[PDB]
RNA sequence: CGAUGUCGGCUCAUCACAUCCUGGGGCUGAAGUAGGUCCCAAGGGUAUGGCUGUUCGCCAUUUAAAGUGGUACGCGAGCUGGGUUUAGAACGUCGUGAGACAGUUCGGUCCCUAUCUGCCGUGGGCGCUGGAGAACUGAGGGGGGCUGCUCCUAGUACGAGAGGACCGGAGUGGACGCAUCACUGGUGUUCGGGUUGUCAUGCCAAUGGCACUGCCCGGUAGCUAAAUGCGGAAGAGAUAAGUGCUGAAAGCAUCUAAGCACGAAACUUGCCCCGAGAUGAGUUCUCCCUGACCCUUUAAGGGUCCUGAAGGAACGUUGAAGACGACGACGUUGAUAGGCCGGGUGUGUAAGCGCAGCGAUGCGUUGAGCUAACCGGUACUAAUGAACCGUGAGGCUUAACCU
RNA sequence: AAUUCCUUGUCGGGUAAGUUCCGACCUGCACGAAUGGCGUAAUGAUGGCCAGGCUGUCUCCACCCGAGACUCAGUGAAAU
RNA sequence: ACACAGGUGGUCAGGUAGAGAAUACCAAGGCGCUUGAGAGAACUCGGGUGAAGGAACUAGGCAAAAUGGUGCCGUAACUUC
RNA sequence: AGGACCGAACCGACUAAUGUUGAAAAAUUAGCGGAUGACUUGUGGCUGGGGGUGAAAGGCCAAUCAAACCGGGAGAUAGCU
């Protein structure tokens, strides 16, 4: 239930070695407005795949 | 599907009215008993002047179970109650001279020819 | 003797005129086209490698496309291998159909079993549950003890514990072949074979006779 | 699938009479004792039907020799030679399981007129 | 295991799910575009598209059925007078999901769901 | 003694052979069936109940058998708390008494979110010497190995009879293990209906909310056992106890000293599964890359421009795959999921209208209406043109060919 | 026997089988008459045994509904 | 010790069903309990259902399951009536 | 009429489960006992430590009871660690 010897900072780093986040590989460029956005998601202006899907 | 502590009705006129299964014979660690397999029973209720008294220990063959039996075509025959026919402890032949209620085709063998001969209907 | 690769269509029953209902599994065994023949001279053992079915032409990658192209055969949905018996020859472009099993009586069907996910000890190894009452505390389906007190101060290798059940290769041995329908590439085997509907199956002649 | 449908419909029997729960049917089954085959009649009330194409079944319940007996027949089985509706009953359910706790006057089923 | 099953539980009991989907379907057909989480949006289709399909043929029985599944007479009236003739030729698929990022409060993947011919 | 929790039970075991059964054999005061004793053999199997807290024991009934032991008389950071073993109380006894009893009887808090080793699963990184996609070989490892009864041989051999075989063959079971939902069923709060109380939609009618899914009656797919298929083997090699052939030492005898043969569920294979991280990193098939230059510490060196392939990853729709990763299908040249159309299944004759009845209600339209996960189709919706990683012919020394 | 160590004393009932229970017997280790003896209707969240109904308590577990466990985002302990 | 599933005396007492201030659903009135979103593994908690058997479980029917209202018929030993 | 019966508020805590670094230094859920009485409760007062009080458990006397708590003798003593 509890430890008998204090784990090292080395062991702590070894355990945390897989806890790293993964950056997005590449963003997509909208074909009309030219801005970047996450793949399969609408752009920050409200466009998606050229057409303006949501007003503002 | 008969196991220990199961009460059964009696299908013959041997004098017993309500028996209780206390062992399933024919094999180590055996769980259930279908039709046509011997079980060791105790008599828990009998008629006043019959061939057997209350509390005797003897064998019996199961002729009707509520779970029923299955035939090679996939059919199943289910009965409304579990019934047995009392047998002699050594010869394993029926004590009574008449059978009550129907029985199934699973019994037709040289061992129980008497029972299927005396049965009023063999399903 | 070699076997064939089929697909589980499902289960049904066959009625015989004697009044017996045989439960059968319908295996659609399409033609197995040989794609490479291995020999002692080059590979150190004798075997054939067959394929079956079709695959999307934009889904087949270039290495296996070239491999199929060398044999001059259209791409299938996989590649399986059968060890050759003594005195059994096959050519490269040859197609083998379900009529190979025309007079065999029993087969061995091997497939990847259904996946039960992370299964407990009770389901996986038929362990007994503990009491549901009589004062029991949070231990109704746990595996109980797994060792002894301090002399063998470890758990023994090969212990039965909870884990991934299924989704592994399983062979069911000595099934009776009920019918070989060569006209529509069907094989009906008696019994239940491993695997869900639509999975691949490897049917080989019974080793145990 | 088409393969299973073809396999079942090439084995189905094309002379199955139409019946509903509550009907009183009489099914003739093949009995093979020794080397000879005969026809045993089983007559009762249909308490449940299970429509599954070739895997169709139906449960008939009768009171034979004072003991309630029910048998589930496979509709397309070759052991069943013929089925005959002796009398049609009027019920408002698909499964008449409630009949098992009733005897005599309390288990009568009104005839299905028209 | 949940082999060949369908329907997201969404960490709610069945009555809550039924009521929530009823409300969400009403809101969607009222406003013509709504924003909700991606699994809820994907599950909302299976409730709002059969209602429109039912609404395609105007009949007293169909209206009572739509009323039983929505409990809002204005919603039923709109469905049968507008959404039915508008989608009278479509073979299903009267909605469109557009993934719109992640919610600030709980990082839930959000989406907009709108009728195909909104404009 | 700055705490090593203890009797019995439940769950889960693992080892030894001084073997309980099955297997092989010698002697028998072994006619046969059935036994006694000893030797070899641990591969598998080795009860359910009545009584007591019981281990032990007696008893009832099975079984081929109900083994003896080790593992802190295994196992409470897995469970129990009946006995024992705190505080309360009483009986018998001892003591004047407080109290005490291997004397009994009633009641009496069992904590811990796992850091490390271990074990069951499942990934990430790198290696395997250019990179990649597949399919394998098998060094090694695991699983599995139990047995009854009936029939034929044959009422034969044996025996005065009663009784009753060895060896060999066939069928059908008990327990265990693997797989599956085609059959029989369970679940199926995502499907349909009956019905009680109340509230809401203006009201009737019809519905919806709540009352454990309000209470029930059924039940699709999926998952399941009680349901139904399969398995333990046959065969080979070398053996244990044992049985031998020929044969001296030792004119005889002798299974052994030389030489040769047989012999068991034990060993190695044969059956199933994992398996080249087998760093000893293996084998086979296929695909991709055939540009120009600078620098100094001149070497498996570093840098710039052009170039980005085969393939992989990421994202999306997802799965009878799944805790999360992983694995599998599909991404417009598309049936991957949702919807839609048709069918199947389940429920059981919907609503509206008309007729009969004062009315409850019945009949017709009507086997109607509704129908999830199923089946066969259908691009209507969502699966984007891209972009990212991975490179640009792959070190040295010998040997055999090639020119 | 709330009391008997030997003791599961012996017999009878109940059970196929009853170290507990009930009814007797008396060889009362070591009951006994207001530190009360023996009964006793009614009463008890009192101790023991048996029977009917009822059941996942069990043979033997299976499925389903939610709340955690698992993943993501935010805050963020403890014994040792 | 906390924006703590605990403790705190008196007053008011609506509708329907109900004997009722029990219980269910509502009015007047007030809240959804200060982390959410997914997924639908083992295992834990609180529940629902179950084939055939019905205490074989266990120290013990512990716990679950079952009975449950009103009117009427009828009701034993024993007893201090 | 009743230390009568069934059963809410109210008082209590018999059995099981959960929780045992808890929501809680003893509670929650499902059952349970009393419920016109030797009942229960609010406000104020009285009984003080070898003392009180006790339908009696050495129980309770401010989460502390085979002699409370606070200050003092006091750095008690300790052949012990």
């Amino acid at each position: 239930a509890v430890q008998q010897n204090k784990p090292t900072r080395s062991k702590r780093g070894m355990r945390r070695s897989h806890d790293a986040l993964t950056a997005v590989t590449s963003l997509s460029v909208d074909k009309t407005s030219g801005e970047k956005h996450l793949r399969h998601h609408i752009t920050a202006d409200g466009y998606y795949r050229g057409r303006k899907v949501i007003a503002k | 599907m008969i196991q220990e502590q199961t009460m059964l009705n009696v299908a013959d006129n041997s004098g017993a009215r309500r028996v209780m299964c206390i062992k399933v014979l024919g094999g180590s660690h055996r769980r259930y008993a279908g039709v046509g397999d011997i079980i060791k029973i105790t008599i828990k209720e009998a008629i006043p002047r019959g061939k057997v008294k209350k509390g005797d220990v003897l064998k019996a063959v199961v002729v009707r179970t509520k779970k029923g039996v299955r035939r090679p075509d996939g059919s199943v025959i289910r009965f409304d109650g579990n019934a047995c026919v009392l047998l002699n402890n050594n010869s394993e032949q029926p004590i009574g001279t008449r059978i009550f209620g129907p029985v199934t085709r699973e019994l037709r063998s040289e061992k129980f020819m008497k029972i299927i001969s005396l049965a009023p209907e063999v399903l | 003797m070699i076997g064939l690769v089929g697909k589980k269509v499902g289960m049904t029953r066959i009625f015989t005129e004697d009044g017996v209902s045989i439960p059968v599994t319908v295996i659609e065994v399409e033609a197995n086209r040989v794609t490479q023949v291995k020999d002692l001279a080059n590979d150190g053992y004798r075997a054939i490698q067959v394929t079956t079915g079709a695959k999307k032409a934009n889904r087949v990658t270039k290495p296996e496309a070239g491999h199929f192209a060398k044999a001059g055969v259209e791409a299938g949905r996989g590649l399986w291998e059968f060890r050759l018996a003594e005195g059994e020859e096959f050519t490269v472009g040859q197609s083998i159909s379900v009529e190979l099993f025309a007079d065999v009586k029993k087969v061995d069907v091997t497939g990847t079993s259904k996946g039960k996910g992370f299964a407990g000890t009770v389901k996986r190894w038929n362990f007994r549950t503990q009491d549901a009452t009589h004062g029991n505390s949070l231990s109704h389906r746990v595996p109980g003890s797994i060792g002894q007190n301090q002399t063998p101060g470890k758990v023994f290798k090969g212990k039965k514990m909870a884990g991934q059940m299924g989704n592994e290769r399983v062979t069911v041995q000595s099934l009776d072949v009920v019918r070989v329908d060569a006209e529509r590439n069907l094989l009906l085997v008696k019994g239940a074979v491993p695997g869900a509907t639509g999975s691949d199956l490897i049917v080989k002649p019974a080793v145990k006779a | 699938s088409n393969i299973i449908k073809q396999l079942e419909q090439e084995q189905m029997k094309q002379d199955v009479p139409s019946f509903r729960p509550g009907d009183t049917v009489e099914v003739k089954v093949w009995v093979v004792e020794g080397s000879k085959k005969r026809l045993q009649a089983f007559e009762g009330v249909v308490i449940a039907i299970r429509n599954r194409g070739l895997h169709s079944a139906f449960t008939v319940r009768k009171i034979s020799n004072g003991e309630g007996v029910e048998r589930v027949f496979q509709t397309h089985s070759p052991v069943v030679d013929s089925i005959s509706v002796k009398r049609r009953g009027a019920v408002r359910k698909a499964k008449l399981y409630y009949l098992r706790e009733r005897t005599g006057k309390a288990a009568r089923i009104k005839e299905r007129l028209n | 295991m949940r082999h060949r099953k369908s329907g997201r539980q969404l960490n709610r009991n069945s009555s809550h799910r039924q009521a929530m989907f009823r409300n969400m379907a009403g809101s969607l057909v009222r406003h013509e575009i709504i924003k909700t989480t991606l699994p809820k949006a994907k599950e909302l289709r299976r409730v709002v598209e059969p209602l429109i399909t039912l609404a395609k043929t105007d009949s007293v029985a169909n209206r009572r059925l739509a009323f039983a599944r929505t409990r809002d007479n204005e919603i039923v009236a709109k469905l049968f007078n507008e959404l039915g003739p508008r989608f009278a030729s479509r073979a299903g698929g009267y909605t469109r999901i557009l993934k719109c990022g992640f919610r600030a409060g709980d990082n839930a993947p959000m989406a907009y769901i709108e009728l195909v011919d909104r404009s």
